[PDB]
RNA sequence: CGCGGCACAUCCACCUUGUGGUGGGUGUGGGUAGGGGAGCGUCCCUCAUUCAGCGAAGCCACCGGGUGACCGGUGGUGGA
RNA sequence: AUGCCGUGGUGUAAAGCGUGGCAGUGAGACGGCGGGGGAUAAGCUCCGUACGUCGAAAGGGAAACAGCCCAGAUCGCCGGC
RNA sequence: GAGGAGGGUGGUGAUGGCGUGCCUUUUGAAGAAUGAGCCUGCGAGUCAGGGACAUGUCGCAAGGUUAACCCGUGUGGGGUA
């Protein structure tokens, strides 16, 4: 079985095991979180219904928090003399699904 | 009663009288909502701007 | 090419007209209607000056009106 | 102290005609982009004592 | 004089609205 | 106090000329006709970061809309049959449900289908 | 990670296409979906997804009256004044396949992968097809019904 | 619009209530000429401290770091 | 009709004014509207316009296309409208 | 780890989309306007003065401060014109 969940403003499709990349959620490592859904498939039964999915969530166990790639911004117009740098790392997290 | 306005265009290639008047009304971008009275200076801020606004009679 | 120079001169815009418009308080001595000749005339608490200036001789409101056919410019004290 | 491009040593002259060389115009062999020239905005001797009050 | 009317035609579209630049 | 500039002007064309590794012609070995690249590399990226968030959604509705054609229904009726019915689910998702599990993905047709209007050119 | 297709996972069959009376428009858009891979879910397009074609009976594809006299088929060849120019109906006489062919291959983008593409397609005049080693099932013209 | 990071301004509450710090709202952050504010890097002197023939400077390669100029780690070469 | 000056309500943080420090600019261009010069010719020229955009503005659309339409990029996202 | 599958560094990049170098100067240039063959090195708002104006800060405060010069190995102490 599988199932969409919501997480971060963004949606992510899940089983039971996975390691999914999120967003930095507050909260440490090794504690438990709680996710809502937007669809589960549980073989061949879709249940498809936003009255129904409301009483399903996905227990998650973080991992720990990570950092994102290096992203290098140099910002650039022809034949004025305008530069700007500016870098980022974007703050994710680790986190594995033990639910469903 | 009182009125709520949405703002559906944007300020860039408005008026004076256009820009200043989605001031006084509270607006600031796209989308954004404001709840004023129907007094008559309102609907005088409303009419300079009607094509820029979208207007409905909500509580 | 025909040098058609005969008329391209001109004298310098001297300002004139309507200074301190009705409902407006002014001081004494405030200059209210600038102009040429008395397109405006003085009324009550107006003098009209040396080149026709229409100025205040006591602070007030400004109205305007009409005394038969004449208009009148007049300050109430 | 060092020489600035008017006490270093010849210079004199203009080293070749303006128009018509195909090179760059230089007027002195001893302008401050040539290797060897003097020194733009170089040190000078200074004195550097200042004068604090003596209640100070 | 075909590209100065060619060109002058194109602002007859939906996008431009009547308008071009030149 | 004379300052030989070598030591900090070799500090910013060692890490441009790691930057232009993999480049062609003058413009990997080069100072400066890597420092040209550069400034286009990263004006390339930053306009790319934000072009391909809708260059995959570009790419999900064109799988979305062959498996859609699949179960007899067009992309314009399904998206509206999932937002009558209340199903959430992003174009991301729905495109990886078309090519990894199709039986599940005729289920949200027919839950899209279903709860599409019964004439769906008379209007509201 | 969205999908990606490896290679040796797309998957290829044959198919045929009649043109007895099929317009000239929807029969090169119907061959061009179906040589690109448009109908899979498994689309991606820098793959050479998709499958076969056969056209038969393209000297009975329907072209009006006002286009097998009016509408020109241009060659040039380099030289000066080398412009050549022939109509469709005296192309539909002499290689009416080419008709058919030429109509495909502009509806495909014009790119490298697009000359591998139309390796994929067999046109030919009358009703029988040499690829009958293959099992080319028909395919019809179908409209989704919204 | 959603979720997460940063900066500036303003307002409301705390801490030696302006030298200003911590927390919470709303707003703002395209930019040439130019104005303002705050920083990285090379060198030299002085004060304190600490490495170096058990290998300093410099150079080369690799792995990592910071919002930027840029920085640190390990190794190879090298000789104050 | 608009515009303009005055005044009484209401609305809106980054509006106005006085006085100092430091500037840059004083070659503008096109589009809409009102006009002069020109043959009511010009991608022509000279003015008006609390008119717009470019200049100094990226992004989407007009095939391509400083000046036209939509919209003003703080950074990230393989999320929606 | 013998090999294969799984996952991850590093090197290459078949193929798809997007994409008109840099500087100067201009109403506007990828421009068929200027400048540069490449690399390493050098190469441009500095200094003098009890100057002038305006500020940030420190000492003294109805007063503030000395210049020349004199005496000390010094950066210290005198010196009221
Ligand atoms: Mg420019
Ligand atoms: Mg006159
Ligand atoms: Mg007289
Ligand atoms: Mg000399
Ligand atoms: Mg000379
Ligand atoms: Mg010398
Ligand atoms: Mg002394
Ligand atoms: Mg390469
Ligand atoms: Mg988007
Ligand atoms: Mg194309
Ligand atoms: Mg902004
Ligand atoms: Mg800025
Ligand atoms: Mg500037
Ligand atoms: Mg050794
Ligand atoms: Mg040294
Ligand atoms: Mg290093
Ligand atoms: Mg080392
Ligand atoms: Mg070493
Ligand atoms: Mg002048
Ligand atoms: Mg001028
Ligand atoms: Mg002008
Ligand atoms: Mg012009
Ligand atoms: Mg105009
Ligand atoms: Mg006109
Ligand atoms: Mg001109
Ligand atoms: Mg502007
Ligand atoms: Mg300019
Ligand atoms: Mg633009
Ligand atoms: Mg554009
Ligand atoms: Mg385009
Ligand atoms: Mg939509
Ligand atoms: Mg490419
Ligand atoms: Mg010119
Ligand atoms: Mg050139
Ligand atoms: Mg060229
Ligand atoms: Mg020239
Ligand atoms: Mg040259
Ligand atoms: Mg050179
Ligand atoms: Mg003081």
């Amino acid at each position: 079985t599988y199932a969409i969940v919501k997480t971060g403003g963004k949606q992510y499709k899940v089983a039971v095991g996975d390691v999914v990349k999120v967003e930095k959620l507050e909260s440490e490592q090794g504690e438990k979180v709680s996710l809502p859904v937007a669809l589960v498939v549980d073989g061949a039964t879709v249940t498809t219904d936003a009255k129904a999915l409301a009483k399903v969530a996905v227990t998650g166990e973080v991992l720990g928090h990570t950092k994102g790639p290096k992203i290098r911004i140099h910002k650039f117009k022809n034949k004025t003399g305008y530069h700007k740098r500016q870098g980022h790392r974007q703050q994710l997290t680790v986190l594995k699904v033990t639910g469903i | 009663s009182q009125l709520k306005i949405t703002q559906v265009r944007s300020t860039i290639g408005a008026r004076w009288k256009q820009r200043e008047s989605l001031r006084t009304l509270g607006l600031r971008r796209i989308r954004h909502s404001v709840i004023r009275e129907d007094n008559a200076a309102t609907r005088g801020l409303i009419a300079v701007v009607r094509h820029l606004v979208e207007v409905e009679p909500a509580q | 090419g025909a040098s058609s120079s005969r008329n391209g001169r001109d004298s310098a815009a001297q300002r004139l007209g309507v200074k301190r418009y009705g409902g407006q308080v002014v001081k004494a001595g405030e200059i209210l209607v600038r102009q040429r000749g008395t397109k405006f005339h003085p009324g009550v608490n107006v003098g009209r000056g040396g080149d026709d200036t229409l100025f205040a001789k006591t602070a007030g409101a400004v109205e305007f009106g009409i005394k038969r056919g004449r208009k009148t410019v007049s300050i109430v004290g | 102290s060092t020489k600035t491009r008017g006490e270093v040593s010849g210079g004199g002259r203009k080293p070749y005609r303006q128009k018509g060389t195909g090179r760059a115009r230089q007027g002195s062999t001893r302008a401050p982009q040539f290797t060897g020239g003097g020194v733009v905005h170089g040190p000078k001797p200074r004195d550097y004592s200042q004068r604090t009050p003596k209640k100070m | 004089a075909k590209r100065g009317r060619k060109k002058r035609d194109r602002k007859y579209s939906k996008a431009n609205h009547g308008k071009r630049p030149n | 106090a004379r300052v030989k500039r070598a030591v900090n002007a070799h500090k910013k064309r060692r890490s441009i000329l790691k930057a232009s590794r993999g480049y062609r012609g003058q413009r990997s070995r080069l100072y400066r006709k890597a420092k040209e690249q550069q400034l286009h590399s990263l004006n390339y990226a930053y306009r790319d970061r934000r072009a391909r968030k809708g260059e995959f959604r570009k790419l999900w509705i064109a799988r979305i809309n062959a498996a859609a054609r699949l179960n007899d229904i067009t992309y314009n009726r399904l998206i509206q049959g999932l937002k009558a019915a209340g199903v959430e689910v992003d174009r991301k998702n729905l495109a990886d449900i078309a090519i990894s599990d199709p039986a599940a993905f005729t289920a949200l047709v027919d839950v899209a289908r279903a709860a599409l209007p019964e004439d769906v050119n008379a209007p509201s | 990670p969205t999908y990606a297709p490896k290679a040796g996972d797309t998957t290829r069959s044959w198919y045929v296409i009649d043109a007895t009376d099929v317009v000239l428009g929807r029969l090169a858009v119907a061959a061009a979906n179906l040589l690109r891979g448009k109908h899979k879910p498994t689309f991606a397009p820098n793959v050479d997804g998709g499958d076969f074609v056969i056209v038969i009976n393209a000297d009975k594809v329907a072209i009006s009256g006002d286009k097998l006299q009016h509408k020109m088929v241009y060659r040039h060849s380099g030289y000066p004044g080398g412009l050549h120019k022939r109509t469709i109906g005296e192309l539909m006489q002499r290689h009416p396949d080419r008709v058919v062919e030429k109509a495909i291959l502009g509806m495909l983008p014009k790119n490298r992968l697009s000359r591998q593409i139309q390796r994929k397609l067999r046109v030919y005049a009358g009703p029988e097809h040499p690829h009958s080693a293959q099992q080319p099932v028909p395919y019809e013209l179908k409209q989704v019904a919204q």
